[PDB]
């Protein structure tokens, strides 16, 4: 009758989660899996014909927790919409049969990722921008097949847990405009680290930049506010209103742009104090720097 | 040809001054220094052990 | 003598089941599908600001039975998609609507960047009568006088769309070509059926292209190419100063109804009154009005932000797809980098930077919205970090 989908972006960082347990915390890496155990079950409780998709965010890649990339959930998909070759567990979805198998793949897939973390390469942080690049390619493959009869109303869930690295932040903005064409909604669930790039994904598409206070109070802000139904979110009003506002400034310059000009004719927004070129190989006439420098 | 050359210039000149806007660099170096020195090798073994 | 030939003709037409045994209608379908032409043209420009004046024909020839019995509802309806797509990839730029009827050129909309103003204005032209006698020199000379006020730094191209009339030359347009070149403007001509040679030279001397629409699906593809700026490079158009970088506000603290909302009566934003929820403001003047990227009325320049304004122009810049490589051994990981699963039906696309295998659903999304490759984040920032 109707199917749904929820893409959860888990920021599984062994560096951040490995140091949080030292500060006397009860919500560590072992308890982070319980969030998918509850959200994955409450999503199927409203409709047993739904689908689950969990994507991790490791310091080396964005491993797919469900379905995995191994020989079990890689070539053959364990989705409920495939009765053949999958029915010892995909038959009693109305309780703890298929829901347990959905969490078992996450535990089986994380085994190869936790053991492959020798941290011998100094520090590289988590490539958070590469996590959303894999979610758009997964929701487009299933939409081409389900476009007939059904519609499949889905959303995008992002859980932030750490900062970024030496990655170009321009790649994080390409997934924002690529998702607006499909008329999809992007969320954000920060925990401790704050960034101005993730908040842009909630203002362009019309999402919600929620700030989680304490860690154990996570099941409340992911069930009612981050509901995949997105039918009563316009009149919900539960998280506090957005007070701060972070956007974007200069590209390759150490200043906050507000009236500055680019280098010449390219796209590198710099400043107004530039009579000639800067970091390119172009030129610029002297019919304006003599005017701007005066006043 | 000029448009293909200007793409690699902007994409490379930013890697040396990335996240240099506001607190995008102070918060990144704060979590790195809180863990401790990394070239000492002795701390790298305790990170993977946890 | 009619039955003498009509009786024998039915004997051959009745035995039409014998033609289905031959694979004539089947062998051509598989050969006509493999005809994949490859003429990649570098249509890209570094200039971010664009000024366009779309010319809409309103003569009696806009009712011919070609693609549909009502041609008048074929151009006006499909033009709304071009306006909505123009502000989607280029919100900082604006266009214009100029009609032509009764041997006159009446400018409908002004030079504004309001997407709602240009879409709702096209629905009014349905009741507009189609007299005839179109004029090209009238709708082109007026567009140059208004475009002259713009500073020299943009492509300032002009789009002209008519019903492919037999040479729409009023009275020697070749004399105007020597004048249009002095204004550093460009003219784009789109055909619908018959060829127009008097406008082909105009599109070449000023700088543009000339294409004729062959089907309803071809008219949508040609409008996509015009979304990108025309590929050119000049020296007298490369000077600009003072760019407006507004900020998004909500004009509230906790509740919208508890506050006087936004865009009301006493607010200085009296351009588009009503009842909204937020807008932009000039950082050098603190003038709050509509959040649409339009030219303000206190400074004299359009709004070019960064989050969802100037990024849309850079998002369309990396226009590139992927290559292919055949093999007769069945090998190549067969694991997609984005959706894991493939198709396993002779479809292997690799990348030229990170070499990743994609399926039929991922390659289409790259050339349409993704505009890059997901593997460029887990390979290129790897050695630099
Ligand atoms: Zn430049
Ligand atoms: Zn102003
Ligand atoms: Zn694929
Ligand atoms: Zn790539």
């Amino acid at each position: 009758d109707e199917l749904n989908l929820l893409v959860i972006v888990v920021d599984a960082n062994p560096i951040w989660w490995g140091k949080q347990a030292l500060k006397e915390s009860q919500f560590t890496l072992s308890k982070c899996i319980d969030a998918v155990m509850v959200l994955g079950n409450s999503h199927l409780f409203m409709n047993r014909s739904n689908k689950l998709a969990v994507i991790a965010s490791h310091i080396q890649e964005s491993r797919f927790l469900y379905p995995g990339k191994n020989g079990r959930l890689g070539d053959f998909f364990g989705d409920p919409g495939n009765p053949p070759e999958f029915n010892p567990s995909g038959s009693k979805d109305g309780k703890y049969e298929l829901l347990t198998s959905a969490n078992e793949v996450i535990v089986e897939e994380i085994k190869d990722l936790m053991t492959k973390s020798d941290i011998k390469g100094q520090h590289t942080e988590t490539l958070l921008a590469g996590s959303l690049a894999k979610a758009l390619c997964y929701i487009h493959r299933m939409n081409k097949e389900v476009k007939d009869n059904q519609e499949m109303k889905s959303r995008i869930l992002v859980i932030k847990a750490a900062e970024d690295s030496a990655l170009q932040y321009m790649n994080f903005m390409n997934v924002i405009f690529a998702a607006q064409k499909q008329n999809i909604l992007i969320d954000a669930c920060v925990l401790d680290s704050d960034s101005g790039l993730l908040q842009q994904a909630c203002d362009i598409t019309g999402g919600l930049y929620l700030k989680v206070p304490q860690m154990p109070s996570l099941l409340q802000y992911l069930l009612w506010v981050f509901l995949p139904d997105q039918d009563q979110r316009s009149q919900l009003i539960l998280p506090p209103p957005v007070h701060v506002d972070y956007r974007a400034a200069c590209f390759c310059h150490r200043n906050l742009i507000e009236i500055g000009y680019v280098c010449s004719v390219c796209l590198s927004i710099f400043c107004n104090f530039s009579p000639i070129c800067t970091t390119c190989e172009t030129a610029f006439k002297i019919s304006l720097p003599p005017v701007l420098k005066a006043k | 040809k000029r448009a293909k050359l200007q793409e690699s210039i902007e994409y490379e000149d930013l890697g040396k001054n990335n996240s240099v806007k506001t607190i995008a660099l102070n918060l990144k170096k704060s979590d790195r220094y809180y863990h401790g020195p990394t070239p000492i090798q002795s701390l790298q073994y305790a990170t993977s052990q946890d | 003598r009619w039955e003498g030939g009509y009786e024998r003709t039915w004997e051959i037409l009745k035995e039409d089941e014998s033609g289905s045994l031959k694979a004539t209608i089947e062998d051509i379908l598989f050969k006509a599908k493999r005809k994949r032409v490859f003429e990649h043209h570098g249509q890209v420009r570094l200039g971010m600001m664009r000024h366009l004046y779309v010319v809409v024909d309103g003569s009696r020839t806009m009712e011919d039975q070609d693609l549909k019995p009502n041609r008048l509802t074929c151009t006006l309806k499909l033009l709304e998609y071009f306006v909505e797509e123009y502000f989607d990839q280029n919100p900082i730029s604006q266009i214009g609507i100029i009609v032509t009827k009764s041997k006159r050129a009446e400018k409908l909309t002004e030079l504004s960047g309001n997407p709602r103003k240009h879409i709702t204005s096209l629905k009014k032209a349905v009741d507009m009568t189609c007299h005839g006698e179109p004029s090209l020199y009238n709708s082109l000379s007026i567009a140059m006088q208004t475009l002259k006020h713009m500073p020299g730094h943009t492509s300032r191209e002009v789009l002209i769309i008519f019903s492919s009339l037999t040479t729409c030359d009023p009275s020697n347009i070749y004399d105007l070509i020597k004048t249009l070149k002095a204004a550093k403007i460009r003219v784009s001509v789109i055909g619908l059926s018959a060829e127009v040679r008097v406008c082909t030279v105009l599109a070449r001397e000023t700088g543009g292209t000339y294409h004729v629409i062959l089907d309803e699906s071809h008219y949508k593809e040609l409008l996509t190419h015009h979304v990108s700026p025309p590929p050119a490079s000049s020296s007298s158009e490369c000077s600009l100063i003072r760019m407006g970088f507004p900020q998004h506000t909500i004009a509230s603290l906790s509740d919208q109804d508890a506050k006087p909302s936004f865009s009301m009566a006493h607010l200085d934003g009296n351009t588009e009154p009503g009842l909204t929820l937020g807008g932009y403001f000039c950082p050098q003047c603190r003038a709050k009005y509509c959040e649409l990227p339009v030219e303000c009325k206190i400074c004299g320049l359009t709004l070019v932000s960064a989050p969802h304004l100037a990024r849309s122009y850079h998002h369309l810049f990396p226009l590139d797809a992927f290559q292919e490589i055949p093999l007769e051994e069945y090998n190549g990981e067969r694991f997609c980098y984005g959706c894991q699963g493939e198709l396993k039906d002779q479809h292997v696309y690799v990348c030229a930077v990170c070499q990743n295998v994609f399926c039929v659903d991922c390659d289409v999304f790259v050339h349409d919205s993704l505009h890059c490759c997901p593997g460029c984040i887990h390979k290129i920032p790897a050695p630099s970090g």
